[PDB]
């Protein structure tokens, strides 16, 4: 529905600290 | 966790402490699919080897928590459980093939900041995924060394091929299991650990910007042993069973 | 256990 979208993060656009590690392996 | 780093605030709204009552103490991890489900591992309600085998009276769910032993306030909220589903076709006789369950609260809880559900993966997204060299994320309040931590930890792993995991074990390994973590070459280290079952290993689609579940904490041989790997049980293949019990109750 | 009293 809404999931996987975190309130502190994706739903105001804010990037944790380590994601972008994620991102860069797919 | 081995390795892994301090959580930040509202990293992992869908992270949740399975709690026994009596002695109070942490039992797994596990992870919130809906208002009124919870997904974890079968072997950490049930395990006979061990005398391990809880009941719904057992246990208390805690969702929104960051910190491992506080009581948080106005943050947390406590669940007790209605029922409990165990796949019909856990093995814990031999490799711990299909180790997930379904937890059941008695009423739903409210969303906010810091409690909020994980997707479940569908078949495309399982399949653009779930690709040896990609990293995935493991969080968990289990042990430091193969001591405890005071806030939830986490810690990012590549998904490993499937005969390198094979060649790492002396256990019988499916297709409803996964390994993950860094091969002794790669020079970077991590792991979940005891206290980590149950836990999710999730991925981020680059489609949809959406976290989905992948994994769930199964099994493994020490934590963050050089050539050793962490087993995940594989969602996804087990996704009809899930989407069974939910219909079904 | 390490743990503080729940409600
Ligand atoms: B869980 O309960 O916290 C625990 C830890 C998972 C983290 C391991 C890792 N990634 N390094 N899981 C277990 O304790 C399971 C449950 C019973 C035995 N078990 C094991 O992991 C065993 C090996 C085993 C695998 C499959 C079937 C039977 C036994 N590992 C050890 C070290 O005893």
């Amino acid at each position: 529905a809404d999931c996987g979208l975190r309130p502190l993060f994706e739903k105001k656009s804010l990037e944790d600290k380590t994601e972008r590690e994620l991102l860069e392996s797919y | 966790i081995v390795e892994g780093s301090d959580a930040e605030i509202g990293m992992s709204p869908w992270q949740v402490m399975l709690f026994r009552k009596s002695p109070q103490e942490l039992l797994c991890g596990a992870s919130l699919i809906s208002d009124r489900w919870v997904l974890t591992a079968a072997h950490c309600l049930l395990y006979p080897p061990w005398d391990k085998n809880f009941t719904e009276n057992d246990l208390l769910v805690r969702i929104g928590k960051h910190s491992r032993t506080r009581y948080e306030r106005n943050i947390e909220k406590i669940s007790m459980l209605e029922k409990i589903y165990i796949h019909p076709r856990y093995n814990w006789r031999e490799n711990l093939d299909r180790d997930i369950a379904l937890m059941k609260l008695k009423k739903p809880v409210a969303f906010s900041d810091y409690i909020h559900p994980v997707c479940l993966p569908d078949r495309e997204t399982a399949a653009s995924l779930l690709q040896a060299g990609y990293k995935g994320r493991v969080t968990g309040w289990g042990n430091l060394k193969e001591g405890q931590p005071s806030v939830l930890q986490v810690v990012n792993l590549p998904i490993v091929e499937r005969p390198v995991c094979k060649d790492s074990t002396r256990i019988r390994i499916t297709d409803n299991m996964f390994c993950a973590g860094y091969k002794p070459d790669e020079g970077k280290r991590g792991d979940a650990c005891e206290g980590d079952s149950g836990g999710p290993f999730v991925m981020k689609s680059p489609f949809n910007n959406r976290w989905y579940q992948m994994g769930i904490v199964s099994w493994g041989e020490g934590c963050d042993r050089d050539g050793k790997y962490g087993f995940y049980t594989h969602v996804f293949r087990l996704k009809k069973w899930i989407q069974k019990v939910i219909d079904q109750f | 256990g390490d743990f503080e009293e729940i409600p």
